[PDB]
């Protein structure tokens, strides 16, 4: 049995849905919706319909305007033209403060000074698309849980980059741009402060990782062995309980000791998720503006090796 | 029968074992071959854990480990308090998971359900032992894997890894990063999405999925569908222990010293960025 | 000094986690929880003064009003059952299992099981049903790949388990559900698609036999489909996986 959950076997099409939209169809609509052959062996097929609306563009005006400025920006150190460009790229990056300084727009647009700019467009950006997944809700009839969730990806991203790197002084900190060295940052971040290995917040988002980790897996699992008698469509077993909905209720009840719902367990998830980044932020928020040295505090109170 | 729904899907069926006599639960509990057996690894887990610490380990169950054995016993089997507890704990650890494992093939039987979760369970167990088996074994000794401390155990992937520069610079590693993170955004968004079709406003009814797909393919261009997540679900966190697993048995065996080097056979090729324009 | 620590070594950063954990217990049990919306409360008693045992944390209703039609229905709701269930004794422990007593599939128990789900076209969100073959879809093509219909039908016997005629496909979400099928001497009988294995000139199934494809639950609606139904014989189907082969919920193999 099975193999009616992955690989999929057969494929049925015709013509293609589309809700109500609260707030008009005129940007939607768009682009014809080519299907996609193998496309629909594993998922859906369809490719389109799509929204074009107005915070939508922005985080493209903007969003685009960014990736250049690095683009242009890993130039000087670049002589120009495709053999270099193609030799390194994950070498490049456009590193923030140098003579340090702190929180000053610092030395001149120069630098450290584009950092400055790109960075506050990603801000422009990445702000304009939760208008979207928020208010792009209020049209379907569905709910926030998105752009709410969307939210504490905002705030490690915030902290880390933004937020974080001022309630100390120096700009120098935060994330430089790239694909190899801000890798390195990372690295010199925690090196700096001790090691982030004793840092009870990055620590119980490592916690939280391995257990969204854990959920999802398992959660995939729990209704693809349940799909027989449909176990997915969980939404309308979320209205009238079929015995799918027991049948794996039971499974983990009579093994860990304890069952949900078809409905917990989603919530089980989006909390997983979001208390992730969420203490790695308070981990941040925290880590230079309270503690320099983060082994001290293990070896200061009890815990360490 | 201890559920509203229990009873009517409690019958003597699973079995894998013999045939009973084995075939009862013991609360919400289901006791089997693997039951005990289970309890097996598990009793002599905590009987002989307890021990290790009670030589002189010391206190707080965070500093309190079990280092494996030393490196000039490449191989063999050591004596014990000098890091044998390790061979010894270990094996009922394998015994004690997968038997978890197979447990569930029976519970999957009366209730004729997937087999689907065990399987991901597995993915999960191969993981483990590269790290402490194989890998320590076509290295040399069980000594290239890790202490059991919840405190200490953290000094074998700073050391380890560092030992090669910055793992950063590590082809899967690199990846089961990638993989991670997805599948962990991921869920939140199946997650966080689902709570929101069948729990909108404060007065508004309860939608329909007509509207999931119309939401998300009416957000990035695409929308997946259900049973998706759910294939989706079980790549990403599947991959993560995969590519993840691959990584770290090329660093030894494989890879001498200097990750980010690797990376230089790329760099250095005849033709310099190779094919440059004319 | 250190512009962080509040006394003799009392850093900010120690409560916050204190703050966080416990908080953090917050949720679980309670929030987090609502894992009794279904199967709560729990199956108790009659006897002495007070009863050995039940919960309490137990939350408020919440009031799903439906999709369409008559949409009301708090999922803290009595529920219970004791509807027909054939479930005999076998030892003395509440653990001890409970055996068939008579047909197994035909019953109504055991991993042949349905719910006492509503009546009622499952949905679609402009207003029509969802399950539904293509004789009545227009525009739906099955493009070349596995087209049944009048391709073979087995099981572990092996053999004229029937033939076919279509399939009910996902008409609101596109995808296959359910396939059509007639016992030569029996019209309707409609597998699951979620346990038959499709190819060219067989379509091996596996949960039954041509043996018991006779007997099946029953569609009474031509061209309609109502959740009660999609249980019963989807729970009749991953039944034969242990009912069927007489043998099958047994051994293997030895230790
Ligand atoms: C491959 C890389 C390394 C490795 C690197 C790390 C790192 C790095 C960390 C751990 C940590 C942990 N490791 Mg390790 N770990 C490895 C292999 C293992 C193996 C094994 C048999 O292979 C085991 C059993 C463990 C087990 C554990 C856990 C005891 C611990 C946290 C688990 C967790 O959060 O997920 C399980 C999570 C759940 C089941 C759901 C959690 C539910 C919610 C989030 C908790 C609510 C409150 C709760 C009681 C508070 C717990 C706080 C603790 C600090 C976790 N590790 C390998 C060898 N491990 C973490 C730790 O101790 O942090 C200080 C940590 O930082
Ligand atoms: C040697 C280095 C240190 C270390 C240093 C750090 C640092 C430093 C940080 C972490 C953080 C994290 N660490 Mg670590 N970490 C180490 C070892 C580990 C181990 C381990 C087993 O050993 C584990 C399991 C983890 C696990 C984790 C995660 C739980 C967490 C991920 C945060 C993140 O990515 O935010 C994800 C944030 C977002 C996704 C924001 C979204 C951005 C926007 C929305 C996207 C726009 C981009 C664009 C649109 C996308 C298109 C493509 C673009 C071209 C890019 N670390 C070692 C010891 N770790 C982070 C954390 O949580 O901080 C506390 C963090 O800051
Ligand atoms: C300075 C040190 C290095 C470093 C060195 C290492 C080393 C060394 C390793 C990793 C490993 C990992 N790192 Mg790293 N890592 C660093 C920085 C990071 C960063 C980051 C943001 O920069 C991230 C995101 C990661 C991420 C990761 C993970 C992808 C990976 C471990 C996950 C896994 O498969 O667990 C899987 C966990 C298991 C399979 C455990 C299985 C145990 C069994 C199955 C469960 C037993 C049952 C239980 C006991 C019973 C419970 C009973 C209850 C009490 C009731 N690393 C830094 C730069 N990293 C590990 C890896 O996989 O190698 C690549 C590893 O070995
Ligand atoms: C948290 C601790 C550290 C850190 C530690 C690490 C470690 C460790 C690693 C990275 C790596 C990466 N980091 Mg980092 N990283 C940090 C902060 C950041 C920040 C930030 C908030 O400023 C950003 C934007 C990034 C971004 C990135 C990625 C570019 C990269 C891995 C890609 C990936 O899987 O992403 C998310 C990817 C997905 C979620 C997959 C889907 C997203 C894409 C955009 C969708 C593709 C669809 C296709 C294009 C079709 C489109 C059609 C229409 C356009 C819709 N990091 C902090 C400072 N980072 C990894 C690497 O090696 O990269 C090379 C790596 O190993
Ligand atoms: C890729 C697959 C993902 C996954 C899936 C998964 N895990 C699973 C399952 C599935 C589908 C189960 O069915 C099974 C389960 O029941 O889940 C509810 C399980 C499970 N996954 C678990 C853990 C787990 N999964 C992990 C990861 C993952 N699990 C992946 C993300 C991790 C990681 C990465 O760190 C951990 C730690 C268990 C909680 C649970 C079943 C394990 C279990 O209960 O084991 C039984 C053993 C005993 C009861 C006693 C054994 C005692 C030992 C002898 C002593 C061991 C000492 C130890 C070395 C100490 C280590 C130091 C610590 C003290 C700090
Ligand atoms: C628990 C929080 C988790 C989370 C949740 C989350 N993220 C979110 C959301 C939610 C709920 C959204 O609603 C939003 C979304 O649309 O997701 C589907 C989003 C999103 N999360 C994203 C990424 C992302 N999320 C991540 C992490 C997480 N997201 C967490 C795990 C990560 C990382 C680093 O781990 C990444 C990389 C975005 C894809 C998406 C939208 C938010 C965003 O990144 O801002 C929008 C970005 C732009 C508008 C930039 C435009 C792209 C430029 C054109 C690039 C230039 C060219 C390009 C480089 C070449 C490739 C082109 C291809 C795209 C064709
Ligand atoms: C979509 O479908 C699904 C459902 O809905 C139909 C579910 O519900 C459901 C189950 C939901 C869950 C929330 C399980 C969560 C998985 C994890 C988060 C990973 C961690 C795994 C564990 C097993 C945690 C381990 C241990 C504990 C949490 C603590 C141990 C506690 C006990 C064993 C309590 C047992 C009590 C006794 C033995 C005392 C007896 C008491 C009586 C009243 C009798 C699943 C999976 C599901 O997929
Ligand atoms: C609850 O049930 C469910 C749903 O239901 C509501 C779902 O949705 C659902 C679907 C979810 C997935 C398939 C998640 C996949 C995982 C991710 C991490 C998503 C990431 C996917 C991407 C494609 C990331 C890239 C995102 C961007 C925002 C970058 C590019 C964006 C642009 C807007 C480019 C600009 C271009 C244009 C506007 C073209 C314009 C052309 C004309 C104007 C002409 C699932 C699984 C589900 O379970
Ligand atoms: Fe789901």
């Amino acid at each position: 049995a099975e193999y009616q959950n992955i690989f999929s076997q057969v494929q049925v099409r015709g013509p293609a849905d589309l809700g109500m939209t609260e707030d008009v169809n005129l940007a939607n609509r768009s682009g014809v919706g080519p299907f996609s052959t193998l496309l629909g062996w594993f998922g859906n097929a369809q490719l389109g319909p799509i929204y074009l609306g107005s915070l939508g563009v922005l985080s493209l005006f903007s969003g685009l305007m960014w990736f250049f400025t690095i683009g242009i920006w890993f130039w000087y150190q670049a002589g120009w033209n495709p053999a270099v460009f193609l030799r390194d790229l994950f070498f490049f990056s456009l590193e923030p403060p140098a003579p340090e300084y702190g929180l000053s727009f610092a030395a001149p647009l120069k630098e450290g000074g584009l950092w400055l700019i790109a960075s506050f467009f990603m801000f422009v950006a990445v702000w304009s698309w939760w208008g979207r997944t928020y208010l792009r809700a209020q049209a379907l009839g569905m709910g926030k849980h998105t752009a709410w969730a969307f939210l504490s990806a905002i705030w490690l991203w915030m902290v880390l980059g933004f937020i974080r790197p001022i309630l100390m002084g120096s700009w120098s900190e935060a994330v430089p741009y790239g694909i190899f060295s801000h890798l390195d940052w990372t690295n010199n971040f925690s090196l700096v402060h001790g090691n982030l290995f004793y840092n009870p917040f990055h620590g119980l988002s490592i916690a939280f990782l391995y257990g969204s980790a854990l959920l999802f897996a398992m959660h995939g699992a729990t209704i693809l062995a349940v799909s027989r008698f449909g176990g997915e469509r969980e939404l309308e077993q979320i209205a009238d309980r079929g015995t799918a909905a027991e049948r794996a209720a039971l499974f983990w009840r009579w093994t860990m000791g304890f069952n949900a719902t078809m409905e917990g367990i989603h919530r089980w998830a989006i909390w997983m998720a979001v208390l992730v980044t969420l203490t790695g932020g308070i981990g941040i928020l925290l880590s230079g503006t309270v503690v320099d040295n983060w082994y001290v505090w293990g070896q200061n109170h009890g815990m360490a090796p | 029968a201890l559920l509203s729904f229990e009873r009517k899907y409690r019958v003597p069926g699973g079995t894998l074992v013999g045939g009973n006599l084995f075939d009862f639960w013991v609360g919400p509990f289901y006791v089997g071959f693997f039951g005990v057996a289970t309890f097996f690894f598990a009793a002599l887990g905590i009987i002989l854990i307890a021990w290790s610490a009670v030589l002189q380990g010391t206190w707080n169950p965070q500093l309190i480990s079990v280092y494996p054995p030393a490196l000039e016993y490449g191989l063999g089997g050591a004596p014990l308090a000098k890091g044998g507890l390790w061979q010894i704990i270990t094996i009922c650890a394998t015994g004690a998971f997968v038997s978890w494992a197979l447990r569930e093939v029976e519970i999957c039987r009366k209730l004729g359900i997937g087999y689907h979760i065990p399987f991901a369970f597995a993915f999960a167990i191969l993981a483990y032992l590269t790290l402490v088996l194989f890998r320590p074994v076509m290295m040399g000794a069980w000594g290239y894997a890790f202490p059991y401390g919840i405190w200490t155990h953290l000094d074998w992937v700073s050391n380890t890894g560092y030992t090669y520069g910055n793992f950063h610079y590590n082809p899967a590693h690199m990846i089961a990063i990638s993989f991670f993170f997805t599948n962990a955004l991921a869920l939140a968004l199946h997650g966080a999405l689902v709570l929101s079709a069948a729990n909108p406003e404060k007065g508004k009814e309860m939608r329909t999925p007509d509207h999931e797909d119309t939401f998300f393919r009416d957000l990035v261009g695409y929308s997946i569908g259900t049973l998706g997540i759910h294939r989706l679900g079980l790549l990403l966190s599947l991959s993560a222990v995969f590519f993840s697993a691959l990584c770290m048995i090329i660093t030894g065996t494989i890879w001498f010293d200097q990750w980010v080097d690797w990376w230089q056979w790329w760099v250095k090729l005849p033709w310099w960025a190779n094919i440059p324009g004319g | 000094m250190v512009g962080v620590t509040a006394f003799g070594n009392f850093d900010l950063a120690s409560l916050a986690i204190y703050s966080f954990w416990i908080f953090l217990a917050g949720l679980i049990y309670y929030l987090q929880t609502e894992n009794m919306r279904e199967g709560y409360p729990l199956e108790n008693e009659d006897g002495t003064p007070a009863a050995n045992q039940g919960p309490f944390p137990l939350p408020k209703p919440k009031t799903f009003i439906l999709p369409h039609g008559r949409g009301t229905l708090t999922v803290p709701g009595p529920e219970s059952e004791d509807r027909p269930i054939a479930l005999a004794r076998t030892a003395v422990s509440e653990g001890f299992p409970h055996a068939p007593t008579g047909d197994p599939m035909k019953d109504g128990v055991g991993p042949a099981s349905w719910v006492a789900r509503r009546d009622l076209p499952e949905l679609d969100g402009h207003g029509h049903n969802k399950i539904k073959p293509m004789k009545a879809a227009a525009g739906f093509h099955v493009s070349a790949g596995k087209n049944p219909i009048g391709l073979p039908v087995r099981g572990c016997d092996l053999e004229i388990a029937g033939k076919v005629v279509d399939i009910w496909v996902d008409i609101p979400e596109q995808m296959a559900r359910f396939l059509e099928v007639e016992l030569k001497d029996g019209s309707t009988r409609l597998l699951p698609m979620q346990m038959v294995k499709v190819q060219s000139n067989r379509v091996h199934v596996n949960a039954l036999s041509s043996d018991l494809f006779a007997g099946i639950p029953t569609i009474k609606s031509p061209t309609e489909v109502t959740l009660l139904e999609e249980d019963k014989i989807c729970g009749y189907v991953a039944g034969g996986l242990m009912y069927a082969a007489p043998k099958r919920k047994s051994v293997v193999a030895a230790m």
